[PDB]
C-alpha cells in the first residue's frame, strides 16, 4: 500500500 | 481547478487475465475516519 | 469528456504530471475515493466536474450525480481488478477475494498491492459490472497489502 493503507 | 482526469480505458472482464493473490479472512475495525484496523 | 469508462486522477500541482488516484465514468457520475480527492473539483478538459455526495467513513465521493454502482461481490466468483497504475497501462488482474469481517457485516477484500496513485481502480464481476473500488485497505502481519471491496449505496 505504498508504507500506508491507501 | 488543480486535479484533472484522464481516460484510461473501457471497463470489461478480460478473459486471458492474469490470475493472483490469495483470499485471506480478516477481523478488521473501520473506524470514523475511514480507517480499517486489523482487530487484535 | 464523459464517456463511460475508468480514468485516472491527476495533479500538476506537485513535481510533474502526479497519479494521484483512478475513478469511474458511468452514467454520467465520476465515482471515486475520499482519500483520493478529498472532496475538490475536478477538471474533466475545459470542463468542471463538481462534487455531489461523499463520505469520509466510507472513504467514497461521487462527482455530477449520485452513486451509480449498485453491483455486489457474490462471495463465491472470481473477481477482476482492472489496475491502473501511475503511468503504467490499464491492466486486468483475476483474484478469489479474501473477506473483511467486521461487527457490521463482512465485505470482500482482494489481496493484491499497488502504487497509492491505484487507488479508486475499479474491482469487477464477470459480467463487467464495477463490483467496489481499490484502495482502502490494511496491511497484514506479513506486511502486505489487502483492499477492501469498497462499494457505495445507489
Amino acid at each position: 500500500k505504498g508504507x500506508g493503507k491507501k | 481547478v488543480d486535479m484533472y482526469i484522464e481516460r484510461a480505458g473501457d471497463i470489461t472482464w478480460e478473459k486471458d487475465a492474469e490470475v493472483t493473490g490469495n483470499s485471506p479472512r480478516l477481523d478488521v475495525a473501520l473506524d470514523e475516519s475511514g480507517d480499517f484496523s486489523l482487530v487484535e | 469528456e464523459t464517456t463511460d469508462g475508468v480514468y485516472r486522477v491527476m495533479t500538476r500541482r506537485l513535481l510533474g504530471s502526479t497519479q494521484v488516484g483512478v475513478g469511474v465514468m458511468q452514467e454520467g457520475v465520476f465515482h471515486t475515493m475520499w482519500h483520493v480527492t478529498k472532496g475538490a473539483a475536478l477538471r474533466s478538459g475545459e470542463g468542471r466536474l463538481d462534487p455531489y455526495w461523499g463520505d469520509v467513513k466510507q472513504d467514497l465521493v461521487s462527482y455530477c450525480g449520485p452513486w451509480k454502482l449498485d453491483a455486489a461481490w457474490d462471495g463465491l466468483s472470481e473477481v477482476q481488478l482492472l489496475a491502473v497504475p501511475p503511468g503504467e497501462r490499464a491492466k486486468n488482474i483475476q483474484t478469489l477475494p479474501g473477506i473483511f469481517k467486521t461487527k457490521d457485516g463482512d465485505i470482500g477484500a482482494v489481496a493484491l498491492d499497488y502504487p497509492a496513485g491505484t487507488s479508486g481502480s475499479p474491482i469487477l464481476d464477470k459480467c463487467g459490472r464495477v463490483i467496489g473500488l481499490y484502495g482502502n485497505g490494511v496491511v497484514i502481519k506479513n506486511g502486505s497489502y489487502v483492499s477492501a471491496i469498497t462499494q457505495g449505496k445507489r
